């Protein structure tokens, strides 16, 4: 998963 | 969440607000690359499509919506509302040399061959070079207004804080993403001459000359 901005 | 990423996200929001409020209050977008604002809006559009598939947190959702709204609003102010002050003659960077190869690279070098992942990879590669039209405009025109340099400082500091965040996450969580990291170092090294000139000249009351 991509949990950053 | 760690303090390096939080300061990095707040520095990114600071840059976005400084630019939006500068154009809004002065009713002018003189010295601003409309092309780099298009690229940053395209980065947020392709990166945050996961708003429809994933929920990380209220913070993560709200930040994404704020970045999309502020990036699209900045593009609206430059190309529609204050277009009389848009300096098209000096914003001459050919963005096709960024979009077409970065598009090609995102399809070939990614973590997974699926539309959402390819689009996310495109946003990562594109962001690393999205500021090029703005720096190229400043070097062509010769100068940069002080508010413009503050915008570039907080924007450049944001992805630099993300590099520190990735060292933190790698050591404490064992998390590592080489695509975000390599693109992040490319993104930060393109600010090296600006950082040196901002610290030695702008912070000493002198002209930022690229
Ligand atoms: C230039 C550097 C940029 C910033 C770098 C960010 C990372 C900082 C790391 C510090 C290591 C020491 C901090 C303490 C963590 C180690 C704790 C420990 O020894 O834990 C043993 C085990 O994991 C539990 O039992
Ligand atoms: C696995 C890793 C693969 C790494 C290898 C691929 C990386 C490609 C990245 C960026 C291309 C940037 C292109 C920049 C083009 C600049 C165009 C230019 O300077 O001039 C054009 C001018 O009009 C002439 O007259
Ligand atoms: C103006 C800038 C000039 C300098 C530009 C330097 C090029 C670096 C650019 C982008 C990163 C390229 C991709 C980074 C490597 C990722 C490879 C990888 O490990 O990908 C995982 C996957 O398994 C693979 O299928
Ligand atoms: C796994 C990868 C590890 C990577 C480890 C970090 C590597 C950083 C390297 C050099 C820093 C100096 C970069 C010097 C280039 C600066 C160019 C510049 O700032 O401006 C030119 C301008 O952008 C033209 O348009
Ligand atoms: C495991 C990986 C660990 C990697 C950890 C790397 C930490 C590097 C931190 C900051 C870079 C700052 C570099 C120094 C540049 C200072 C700012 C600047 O631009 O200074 C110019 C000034 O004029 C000079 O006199
Ligand atoms: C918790 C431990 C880790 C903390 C990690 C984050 C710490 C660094 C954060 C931000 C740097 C702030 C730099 C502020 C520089 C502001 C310069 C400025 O705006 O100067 C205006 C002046 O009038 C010139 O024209």
């Amino acid at each position: 998963e991509h949990d950053e901005l | 969440m760690n303090i390096f990423r939080l300061t990095g996200d707040l520095s990114h929001l600071a840059a976005i607000i400084i630019l939006l409020l500068k154009i809004w209050k002065s009713r002018s977008c003189a010295g601003i690359s409309g092309k780099s604002q298009l690229l940053f809006a395209l980065v947020f559009t392709t990166r945050y499509l996961d708003l429809f598939t994933s929920f990380i947190s209220l913070y993560n959702t709200s930040m994404k919506l704020i970045y999309i709204a502020c990036s699209y609003a900045t593009v609206y102010l430059i190309y529609m509302k204050f277009k009389a002050t848009y300096d098209g003659n000096h914003d001459t960077f050919r963005v096709e040399f960024l979009i077409v190869p970065v598009g090609g690279l995102s399809f070939l070098v990614n973590h997974d061959f699926s539309p959402l992942e390819i689009l996310w990879t495109f946003s990562i590669y594109l962001e690393s070079v999205a500021i090029l039209p703005q720096l190229f405009m400043i070097s062509k025109t010769g100068e940069a207004e002080t508010i413009t340099t503050h915008y570039l400082f907080f924007l450049g500091l944001y992805r630099a804080l993300y590099l520190v965040n990735w060292i933190w996450r790698y050591y404490f969580e064992g998390f590592f993403d080489l695509i975000a990291v390599v693109a992040g170092v490319v993104q930060t090294v393109l600010y090296c001459d600006f950082f040196y000139l901002y610290v030695t000249k702008v912070l000493k009351g002198k002209k930022l000359s690229l």
